[PDB]
């Protein structure tokens, strides 16, 4: 399993209440105990910002939930102060989730006085830590599987919105991993992770294999689309490219593995050794170039013993004539998977605490 | 194949 998962953006601790109570009693003059309810809800509000990134600690659903429930909360705050005019002015400090920084600058941070600021980079880290979850689920059951592809596709979906929403929502120039260019990239990797899950299922159902070989030559589009983005740029950690290009590679290597399988099923033996021949070529290149980052071993053996075998009954029994690549129908492609899009709310049993005002 | 990746699309809901 060798998944690209994203780490969550760091955060220092906001007293959120104070600032929010004194600006809530100069709209509503009250004694207390009618208004003092919004005020209970702000100490609340103030708690579960703690809670959802204040404590980056484990990766379970608890700890999703309530960084969707907070992102909720927050998306539904900015309607009811009209937060547009200055007043209650609220500083969130963001650190970049990539770019470490230097010993002659310290690390690489941004301070806001914006909640468009604030549920960017909350949304960035519901992506991060989904696509974290996701990563690591047994992909040797369909549990495992059906949770990692509904995480993929939150975390790409969650990413994509970021991508489209982060300029507008802030007053300067973004730190660069919640930047559209960077967003753009996490969203298609993402994307491209949840396609090979597909994948990894339909292999795993032992379903049609011109079902699987489309399935795969859509994960190798996705994949390779991803890493021409990360081809020119250092922004993500060092290990995402040459991951992106293996899988690139290792995605179409098991197209044309399986659609070598139908092939041979339908008796056009030497379209199955061209297919195989090109499998093999892959996989030698992801072996040689990306060693440190997969392990091609146990498919490289597979398709090397269909190859000799293909090769030796062609040879002497069929005389089929092997085809030049250029030759052989494209593969198809078939896309499972869609960037889920984000609306409010995306956590369950979402109820506001300023619903009442 | 249409069908077949119908119930893959459904398995995923």
């Amino acid at each position: 399993a060798t998944f690209i998962s994203v780490q969550l953006k760091k955060t220092s601790e906001v007293d959120l209440a104070k600032p929010l109570v004194k600006f809530i009693q100069q709209t509503y003059p009250s004694g207390g105990e009618e208004q003092a309810q919004y005020c209970r809800a702000a100490e609340e509000l103030s708690k579960l910002r703690r809670a959802a990134v204040g404590r980056p600690l484990d990766k379970h659903e608890g700890a999703l939930e309530t960084l969707l429930r907070y992102y909720d909360q927050i998306c539904s705050i900015e309607p009811k102060f009209p937060f547009s005019e200055n007043q209650i002015c609220l500083t969130f400090t963001w650190k970049d989730a990539f770019d470490k920084g230097s010993l002659f600058g310290g690390s690489v941070k941004l301070a806001l006085a914006s909640l468009g600021y604030e549920k960017s980079c909350v949304l960035f880290n519901c992506a991060a830590l989904a696509s974290q979850i996701a990563a690591e689920q047994n992909l040797d059951n369909d549990e495992g599987l059906k949770i990692a592809a509904k995480h993929y596709q939150f975390a790409s979906g969650a990413f994509l919105h970021i991508k489209e929403t982060v300029l507008s929502a802030l007053s300067r120039e973004p730190t660069v991993d919640i930047s559209p260019d960077t967003v753009g990239t996490l969203s298609l990797i993402m994307l491209a992770q949840a396609q090979e899950v597909f994948f990894l299922k339909a292999t795993r159902d032992k379903m049609k294999d011109a079902i699987i070989a489309k399935l795969a030559n859509q994960a190798a589009d996705y994949f390779g689309d991803a890493f021409k983005q990360c081809q020119y740029k250092d922004t993500l950690p060092k290990e995402v490219f040459p991951v992106l290009a293996a899988k690139h590679c290792i995605m179409q290597a098991n197209a044309e593995y399986h659609q070598s399988i139908l092939a041979k099923q339908q008796k056009k033996f030497g379209e199955e050794i061209a297919r195989l021949q090109h499998a093999a070529e892959l996989i030698k290149t992801v072996a040689s170039r990306y060693d440190e980052y997969v392990n091609v071993k146990d498919f490289s053996d597979k398709i090397n013993r269909a190859l000799a075998a293909a090769k030796k009954d062609n040879d002497f029994i069929y005389h089929d004539r092997v085809p030049d690549l250029k030759d052989l129908d494209p593969i198809g492609k078939a896309t499972l998977v869609k960037s889920t899009p984000v609306n409010v709310p995306i956590s369950q049993k979402f109820t506001d605490l300023f619903e009442k005002m | 194949e249409d069908d077949d990746i119908k119930q893959l699309a459904a398995w995923a809901t």
